[PDB]
């Protein structure tokens, strides 16, 4: 049911500087002992996100813009950010993808949904569970469905620190939305951690959408809904140059943006970190 | 150069040549921006039932990549374009039909089956009631459908229909029956190429010899023997400090394998001297 | 180290073709999409 809240206000837009943000497997390609250079859709070093400090009024999920693939962060103790509605029109009048999971599932459909306003959980907040995915009422002329998997995550709100930090990324190519997971233990005071985490393949989702706006579905807290603390960021993916240093296991254990600052992009020519005094011929302005 | 000696083809589980109604049964096909999904999944297709129907007249693979099966899901995509629009139905080349109706895949890429209905869905006063979309706030990506049935604002600002000089996004085709064969309506069946694979059966691992082998996405000759390369699970294959790849996680039982090359270069030959002797010993 | 690094790069330019792979310009594309992109990468690579 299309339901409204009390009081949507806006998040207090504190700066901070993604230090190591954004990386994951590209490919399926095994390499090691190796140091490799490529481009794809990736979030560049140092860049300037704000965040959107989502507290018990302020519920931030307006038309964002997606344009190829977003970077996404959050630092959770409540585990609220759990949503993501896709799609172009972000009304009943054109396809869109409604990702969620509900608790038990990662529920994912691409149809021409009856979208709410308003995109949230409705879920009770002194126990942690949710009523209505009232998001969308139904469904016409759809292309996908499907539930995943079962298992359960505690989605009550909690107290003191950030727990959890989940990593997501979204890019459309081919039809195909890929949705790749990140994970680490957090314990977290302010706007994000900083710190290398990379991200891995997870879900290939021919979804066949227009793929240029996208509204992330926070998690609703009420016993007329509100929130609590969740601390989430907007990232955008950029074609950027990237070095990927493989270990001897094939983790990606470090990467050099070559498009940071001179010395950066050095590396890329030189191809290592190490690099001897002097001075290297670079590319042409 | 060593000759080599096996055939190594592993693959996960097999299933037969299924058959396909979506492929070369279909009677009614619908509009090209809301064009209808059908899929082919787990079955080992040839396709051969495209030639094999009476309902289709065209036979062209964009025929060679007919056989261009080993990968995830075909899009059995069914919907009715004109004879103007039938060169647009390709990977990328964005035209009315590409950059706003149906966008092609480009991984691989399927056959596109037209068929003449002069006498079927036309008419002599234009079968408008097909359309297409010409003009829209934002193009298309490759594999997507486009459901919007709404009067449509032709520059982002609230100019909807039936507010004055407001553009509708469809325009009429003109499916003319006393026209020629550029304004005529055509069934278009588009096998969209992004789990089957063509040639896929299982054989033997013919371990450390000299053979062929054809894998899930991996082809080639050479030399095979098990790996202890630390794979992660959504890691397929490996490739060495080149980039030719030589190992590969088994499509059948997932055990890690090392791909060397076949033996092979050159030969000299040792003589004396042909004043001296007639025997020689080559290296 | 780079005059084997370099010859082993130039393996995989295009040279005007459609990939630099020659068994997928055998197997993929048709026969006559074939001898065209194949004399291509060789006249490349033969120079190179
Ligand atoms: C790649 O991953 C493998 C795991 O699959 C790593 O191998 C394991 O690495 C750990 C840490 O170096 C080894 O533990 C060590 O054991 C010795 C022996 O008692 C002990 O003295 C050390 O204090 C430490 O606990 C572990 O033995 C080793 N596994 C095997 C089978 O040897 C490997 O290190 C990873 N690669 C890289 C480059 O780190
Ligand atoms: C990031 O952008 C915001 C604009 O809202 C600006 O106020 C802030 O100072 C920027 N961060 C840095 C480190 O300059
Ligand atoms: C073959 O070798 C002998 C060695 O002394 C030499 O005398 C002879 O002339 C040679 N044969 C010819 C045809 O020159």
């Amino acid at each position: 049911r299309c339901t409204t809240f009390d009081d949507v206000q806006a998040p207090n837009y504190t700066q901070h500087t993604s230090s190591m943000r954004g990386v994951y497997y590209p490919d399926e390609i095994f390499r090691s002992d190796t140091l490799y250079l490529t481009q794809d859709l990736f979030l560049p070093f140092y860049s300037n996100v704000t965040g959107f400090h989502t507290i018990n009024h302020t519920f931030g999920n307006p038309v964002i813009p997606f344009k190829d693939g977003i970077y996404f962060a959050a630092t959770e103790k409540s585990n609220v950010v759990r949503g993501w509605v896709f799609g172009s029109t972000m009304n009943n009048k054109s396809q869109s993808v409604i990702i969620i999971n509900n608790s038990t599932n990662v529920v994912i459909r691409a149809c021409n949904f009856e979208l709410c306003d308003n995109p949230f959980f409705a879920v009770s907040k002194p126990m942690g569970t949710q009523t209505h995915t009232m998001i969308f009422d139904n469904a016409f002329n759809c292309t996908f469905e499907y539930i995943s998997d079962a298992f359960s995550l505690d989605v009550s709100e909690k107290s003191g620190n950030f727990k959890h930090l989940r990593e997501f990324v979204f890019k459309n190519k081919d039809g195909f939305l890929y949705v790749y997971k990140g994970y680490q233990p957090i314990d977290v005071v302010r706007d994000l951690p900083s710190g290398f985490n990379t991200l891995k393949p997870i879900f290939k989702l021919p979804l066949g959408i227009n793929i240029t706006n996208f509204r992330a579905i926070l998690t609703a807290f009420s016993p007329i809904w509100g929130t609590s603390a969740a601390a989430y960021f907007v990232g955008y993916l950029k074609p950027t140059t990237f070095m990927l240093k493989y270990d001897e296991n094939g983790t990606i254990t470090d990467a050099v943006d070559c498009s940071q600052n001179p010395l950066a992009e050095l590396k890329c020519s030189v191809k290592s970190f190490e690099i001897d005094k002097g001075i290297y011929q670079t590319s042409n302005f | 150069r060593v000759v080599p000696s096996g055939d190594v083809v592993r693959f996960p589980n097999i299933t037969n040549l299924c058959p396909f109604g979506e492929v070369f049964n279909a009677t009614k096909f619908p509009s090209v921006y809301a064009w209808e999904r059908k899929k082919i999944s787990n079955c080992v297709a040839d396709y051969s039932v495209l030639y094999n129907s009476t309902f289709f007249s065209t036979f062209k693979c964009y025929a060679t990549k007919l056989n261009d099966l080993c990968f995830s899901n075909v899009y059995a995509d069914s919907f009715v374009v004109k004879g103007d629009d039938v060169r647009q139905i390709a990977p990328g080349q964005t035209g009315v039909i590409a950059d706003y109706n149906y966008k092609l895949p480009d991984d691989f890429m399927g056959c596109v089956l037209a068929w003449n209905t002069r006498n079927i869905d036309a008419t002599s006063t234009g079968n408008y009631n097909y359309k297409y979309r010409y003009l829209r706030h934002g193009k298309l990506r490759p594999f997507e459908r486009d459901i919007s049935n709404v009067p449509f604002s032709p520059d982002g600002k609230p100019c909807t229909p039936p507010a004055l000089n407001c553009y509708w996004p469809l325009n009429d085709y003109g499916f003319y029956t006393t026209t020629g064969i550029g304004y005529q309506p055509y069934r278009v069946v588009v096998l969209s190429f992004e789990t089957v694979c063509g040639p896929k059966l299982s054989t033997d691992l013919i371990k450390n010899q000299c053979v062929n082998f054809n894998f899930n996405g991996l082809t080639g000759t050479g030399v095979l023997t098990p790996s202890s390369k630390r794979f992660q699970p959504f890691q397929q294959f490996g490739r060495d400090v080149s980039d030719f790849t030589d190992s590969v996680r088994d499509p059948k039982t997932s055990e890690i394998l090392d791909i060397s090359p076949c033996a092979f270069g050159g030969v000299s030959v040792i003589t004396p001297g042909t004043n001296a002797s007639s025997e020689v010993a080559v290296l | 180290a780079q005059a084997l690094n370099t010859l082993v790069k130039q393996l995989s330019s295009n040279f005007g073709a459609i990939s630099s792979v020659l068994n997928d310009i055998l197997s993929r594309l048709d026969p006559p999409e074939a001898e065209v992109q194949i004399d291509r990468l060789i006249t490349g690579r033969l120079q190179s």
